[PDB]
RNA sequence: CUAGCAUUUGCUGGUUAUCCACUUCUUAGAGGGACUAUCGGUUUCAAGCCGAUGGAAGUUUGAGGCAAUAACAGGUCUGUGAUGCCCUUAGACGUUCUGGGCCGCACGCGCGCUACACUGACGGAGCCAGCGAGUCUAACCUUGGCCGAGAGGUCUUGGUAAUCUUGUGAAACUCCGUCGUGCUGGGGAUAGAGCAUUGUAAUUAUUGCUCUUCAACGAGGAAUUCCUAGUAAGCGCAAGUCAUCAGC
């Protein structure tokens, strides 16, 4: 199935706490942001990153 | 004390062991297939898929 | 050729009689197994009857000088006026009657 | 010049590349007509572009397509999508866009599902079986 | 093209070169009982006796009947290839022939007790009922039959 | 089942009566319901669609499907 | 119109261009005719018997036409199907070589085709105005 | 053995090395033969990375 | 020589060479081999602890 | 002499991408620079060199195959320059590991 | 052997001979034939001057079972190995053209039950 | 530029740098693209899951590679100039030459190939892949021509290879013929004779080819294996081994 690791889930907090001011409910926007202000090495799991935090945006 | 050697197994020996039994002949390495799992990397034959 | 109708239609006729609307599992506990009377869903009936028509078929050309595209037109036509002579009709009616007997 | 497309399609490793052109009225294929596909019943499959459309499009087109690679089932399939992108990617150019929808809309609700290359690859053989799923019988005793 | 034939003419028994054969079936196949004739050589035969290929054996005239025959007994005279037969330089004669019929059991039996008598391995092995062509015995031909 | 080998003037005059009643005709047809040879009928029928007394709906090397000239 | 090898069947072709070749009959039928039958991987020799060698060169007509040149090996490759070899499994085996290079002969000689360079035997002018002449006859023959 | 292993082990641990293992296997003066090993620190052991990083 | 063949062979030339001085250098502490080649010549670097007594 | 603009094929073969590209970066770079006519760095489909062995040295076990792979990057660059340059541009640029051929184009 | 009659075949040289025997046998004397059945046949020969009239020649120990009967040998006692002795055969007509090696069995039959 | 069909410019092909212009198809180098996106259901309205629509793709996107802590008296001393101890060491258990053997057949078990036919065999015709590999001082992949029923032979040529072999015109399959339910034209075992090829050597048939011989087997008992999408199964091809030999 589609169930992400503590990674995704980790990092996604991470960044929600200190950026909740800046980024939106919207995908393309996050991981062009992502790019920036966190330092990813992989582009897979940069899109993973991005995909959660979106998610959990929604909910808030 | 010799006999024809031309082609066939008692011609063709192991570079490194001097062993008939499972040589890889092929691109003209003539290494047996134990020494080559030894020494792939070190050729440059890394595994990948 | 032989019904002066949609062939398509026969087919469908086919399918709709030769689907068994029972049949029996087999269920057991803890060493003896029985068989029980269940409902056949209608993607299951579909499944069954193209299944029984192909095999019908199939068994008839077998061994025969008839070719399989007439054994199966047979088999398609008996199928679709609900005859007897069908294997698939047999068949389904056969399922029928062990559900009904193990209900 | 005259107006050009240099389309193509594919099912597995059939890679049909057509030329469309503003032309008489010609639907080639290798260098051989519509009727020229031995496949007898998929004579209807590479059909299926200019049937279902509309005629009178097809009345001042010259498309003729070149089929390399591939086995006989994936050669009438790459021809099939390599016409059927053809006249979309002409009437995209020098067409308007509310006809050239109209091309996608009669194709794509019919359930053809033209799309581009069905994904569907082969699954490599992995030792241990003469298939990618399927192992050599284990004997047990 | 159907064409009604009289009852009269069918032979539906053939009696040719000690053998019976089936008037029934196509001349081409019928010739296939006789040993010694297989599919290739009768077909080779009754296009040198100019005999139609699509005709049943019931349907031949005797004419035609002992053409085939002799063609059949006589093969390179009627320019058929010393390939084709079926003993190419005979050890005793040097000459080539295609034994047929019953000469085959003969000709058969007699190359063995040859070999029987010079006592080479291949005739040893066809005494002692043992494969002679290096085939693995382990395994292979467990059933007599 | 009995199959013809020989054509026979009884049974000519039979496949000439019988074949146009038949609403289907094929090789199978003729084999089962006149007890003939199945290379005779295949030569029966060719000579029955060339005298027009049934017509061809589709022509397949292994398979021939006629109907009676209604 | 126009018409070319390519713009008619390639079976209802051959069939006519058969007929041709046999009813005028300058072709050279090699004298094997009844013996040979046309590959190693075959059983028997051909049905047709009172032709064939026609057929075969009708085919190689028509192949030569379209391909730019073709030889024997390629011929031998095209016709020469998988042998049975009975209980081992089939692999495919190429056709006889002679007959085929009889053909490429005998169209030769009545100049359907002719010998190129850079190896093989490409379709000849004369070859071109007798295919595409059948080819709008066969056209015109059937409706 | 146990000087000499861990005598290395912490030779490379002290100079840089994020982590370190020596294994030693065979016979040492017992009959039955025997594999203690001698980790520290920190090391991944599948992936990529593996090639990347560490030596063996 | 083919390049198939060739670069499979200067594999084969490492592998002889780094195998030869393992065993040759081995109280002079040999790390490993790396290997240049050039048009003219072929530069090879002996990487070792003990550089004083090589 | 020396001016005489001799058109030639410089072909690069190498296990290694990035040294190879760079080397086949630095060569067009180089053309650039001393406005020589190039075509550009034509990639040839790269060769995978593979050997499947079996995993065990003796008859035990499952049987496990491992497949080893080289892959062989192939490169040309065709350039018309005078002698001169060529001899420059082909010393400038030698990387350990990257295989440097060069062929003068006779007809 | 094929037409040729025994006394004829006695007077024909081995190049003729050859051409009236099967392929393998034709191939190998095209291939040459090495020093060591020249050896051999020399000693057949001097085997076969030094016998008494109607006595049979000394036997000649050979470990060539690849030489093929040439009609030179006819007549001829040849001690044919096996793998651990030489049977002694006697060349008779009938085995022209067929390998020494036939003529002596490497193996003994197989008996099963039976102690 | 040039050949044919046809007059309507055409339509269909040769001439791979006579040439120009493009890089869609092909190659591979950077980058992009997918995150279950977006919406609707259903649950600790959590993780998720299911439906629908877009999309190249929504089964970890498909497939592998790498793979922890540990263990086993698993296998390998017949891969190794990796190795302890023991045995042996000139009439050798070193080595080398000749020949044989590893294949030997009342039989029991395992992996397979070919079959039992009409959805098929046979004959003509149509005619389409992908992964490969290939010789300089060595005999490698082989085109084309000529000889041969075929296997092969033979005269030259390209190729150290995206160039030449090779569009590997593979097989099943596709069409039109031929058979007609019979161990039949299904099936091709066993066996005889002959002609080639590799090799110092083919006998205990290396292998191929021609004719002839034409067995069991009419869908397989108790059992039991593999398998969920370009998958199972059918189908052939290259590579490994390889002088020659594939049912692997
Ligand atoms: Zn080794």
């Amino acid at each position: 199935g589609r169930v992400r690791t503590k990674t995704v889930k980790r990092a996604s907090k991470a960044l929600i706490e200190r950026y909740y001011p800046k980024l939106t409910l919207d995908f393309q926007t996050n991981k062009r942001l992502c790019d920036e202000i966190a330092t990813i090495q992989s582009k897979r799991l940069r899109n993973k990153i991005a995909g959660y935090t979106t998610h959990l945006m929604k909910r808030i | 004390f010799s006999h024809p050697r031309r082609y066939g197994k008692g011609s063709r020996q192991c570079r490194v062991c001097s062993s008939h039994t499972g040589l890889i002949r092929k691109y003209g390495l003539n290494i047996c297939r134990q020494c080559f799992r030894e020494k792939a990397n070190d050729i440059g034959f890394n595994k990948f898929r | 050729v032989l019904t002066d109708q949609n062939p398509i239609q026969v087919v469908v006729d086919a399918i709709t009689n030769t689907g068994p609307r029972e049949d029996t599992t087999r269920v057991g506990g803890g060493g003896a197994a029985r068989r029980q009377a269940v409902d056949v869903s209608p993607l299951r009936r579909v499944n069954q009857a193209i299944a029984l028509l192909t095999i019908g078929a199939r068994e008839a050309a077998f061994r025969n000088i008839k070719t399989i595209a007439e054994t199966l037109a047979e088999e398609l036509i008996n199928a679709a006026k609900g005859s007897s002579t069908s294997y698939a009709i047999k068949k389904k009616d056969e399922l029928e009657r062990v559900a009904k007997s193990n209900r | 010049a005259v107006p050009s497309v240099q389309t193509f399609g594919k099912k597995k490793s059939a890679t049909a590349v057509a030329h469309v052109k503003a032309g008489k009225g010609l639907i080639k294929v290798n260098g051989s007509p519509i009727t020229l596909v031995e496949p007898e019943i998929l004579r209807f499959k590479v059909y299926e572009p200019l049937l279902l459309v509309g005629l009178d499009k097809f009345s001042n087109i010259d498309i003729r397509v070149r089929v390399t690679g591939g086995g006989h089932v994936s050669q009438v399939y790459a021809i099939r999508q390599a016409i059927a992108k053809g006249l979309v990617a002409y009437h995209q150019k020098y067409v308007d866009e509310q006809s050239k929808n109209e091309l996608k809309k009669a194709f794509t609700s019919y359930d053809r599902t033209l799309l581009i290359a069905d994904s569907r690859r082969p699954e490599p053989k992995k030792f241990g079986g003469k298939g990618a799923r399927s192992r050599f019988q284990k004997s047990y005793r | 093209s159907l064409v009604v034939q009289e009852q009269g003419s069918f032979q539906h028994i053939l009696r040719l070169l000690n053998t019976n054969v089936d008037g029934n079936i196509k001349i081409v196949y019928a010739l296939t009982t006789i040993k010694g004739v297989g599919r290739r050589y009768s077909n080779l035969v009754c296009k040198k006796a100019d005999v139609d290929l699509h005709k049943r054996a019931g349907e031949l005239t005797q004419e035609e009947l002992e053409r085939i025959v002799q063609i059949m007994q006589n093969p390179t005279h009627y320019k058929i290839p010393a390939w084709f037969l079926n003993r190419q330089n005979d050890i005793t004669d040097g000459k080539d022939y295609h034994t047929l019929a019953n000469n085959v059991e003969s000709k058969l039996r007699d190359d063995l007790e040859r070999l029987k008598k010079i006592r080479a391995h291949r005739g040893i092995r066809h005494f002692w009922g043992l494969r002679v062509r290096g085939q693995h015995t382990k395994t292979t031909g467990r059933r007599r039959a | 089942a009995q199959h013809a080998v020989i054509l026979d003037q009884e049974k000519y005059d039979r496949i000439l009566k019988e074949v146009p009643t038949y609403r289907y005709v094929s090789v199978s047809v003729l084999v089962d319901r006149l007890k003939i040879g199945g290379s005779l009928a295949r030569i029966a029928l060719r000579h029955l669609e060339k005298e027009g007394i049934i017509k061809p709906i589709s022509k397949h090397s292994k398979q021939a499907i006629y109907t009676r000239a209604t | 119109p126009g018409v070319s090898v390519r713009d008619v069947a390639a079976q209802d072709f051959i069939n006519a261009y058969a007929s041709f070749l046999q009813r005028q009959g300058k072709l050279e039928v090699p004298g094997y005719v009844d013996i040979v039958k046309t590959s190693s991987g075959n059983e028997m020799p051909p049905q047709d018997a009172e032709g064939w060698f026609y057929k075969r060169a009708a085919s190689v007509a028509r192949h030569i036409y379209m391909r730019k040149q073709v030889g024997v090996g390629k011929l031998n490759k095209l016709y020469g199907g998988a042998k049975s070899r009975g209980v081992r499994p089939y692999k495919h085996i190429d056709a006889s070589g002679s007959i085929n290079r009889k053909v490429l002969q005998a169209l030769e000689k009545i100049g359907i085709v002719e010998i190129s360079p850079k190896g093989g035997r490409r379709i000849s002018e004369n070859g071109q105005r007798d295919l595409d002449r059948i080819a709008a006859q066969t056209l015109e023959e059937d409706e | 053995i146990r000087r000499a292993a861990y005598g290395v082990v912490r030779y490379v641990m002290e100079s840089g090395a994020k982590g370190c293992e020596v294994v030693v296997s065979g016979k040492l003066r017992a009959a039955r033969a025997k594999a203690m090993k001698f980790a520290d620190g920190f090391l991944i052991h599948s992936g990529q990375p593996v090639n990347d990083f560490i030596d063996t | 020589i083919s390049k198939k063949r060739k670069l499979v062979a200067d594999g084969v030339f490492y592998a002889e060479l780094n195998e030869f001085f393992t065993r040759e250098l081995a109280e002079e502490g040999y790390s490993g081999v790396e290997v240049r080649v050039t048009p003219t010549k072929t530069e090879v670097i002996i990487r070792a602890t003990r550089t004083q007594d090589v | 002499q020396q001016q005489q603009i001799i058109k030639i094929r410089i072909t690069l073969t190498s296990t290694k991408v990035k040294q190879l590209e760079n080397v086949s970066s630095n060569i067009v770079k180089n053309a650039e620079q001393h406005n020589l006519v190039k075509k550009g760095p034509v990639r040839l489909p790269t060769k995978v060199l593979k050997i499947s062995t079996r995993k065990t040295p003796n008859g035990e076990g499952s049987k496990t195959w491992e497949t080893y792979e080289m892959r062989i990057h192939k490169r040309y660059i065709d350039l018309e320059a005078p002698v001169q340059i060529v001899k420059r541009i082909t010393q400038i640029t030698i990387e350990p590991g990257v295989d440097v051929e060069v062929v003068v184009a006779s007809n | 052997y094929r037409g040729v009659d025994l006394e004829k075949l006695l007077e024909m040289s081995t190049e003729d001979f050859v051409k009236l025997a099967p392929a393998r046998v034709r191939r190998r004397f095209a291939r040459g034939m090495t020093s060591k059945p020249a050896g051999f046949m020399k000693k057949l020969r001097a085997a076969k001057l030094a016998a008494p009239e109607n006595e049979k020649p000394a036997p000649v120990r050979t470990h060539m079972r690849n030489m093929i009967i040439v009609p030179e040998m006819i007549g001829s006692v040849v001690g044919i190995y096996n793998g651990k002795a030489f049977n002694q055969v006697e060349i008779r007509p009938e085995m022209l053209g067929h390998y020494l090696g036939e003529f002596s069995i490497t193996y003994t039959p197989v008996r099963h039950g039976r102690a």
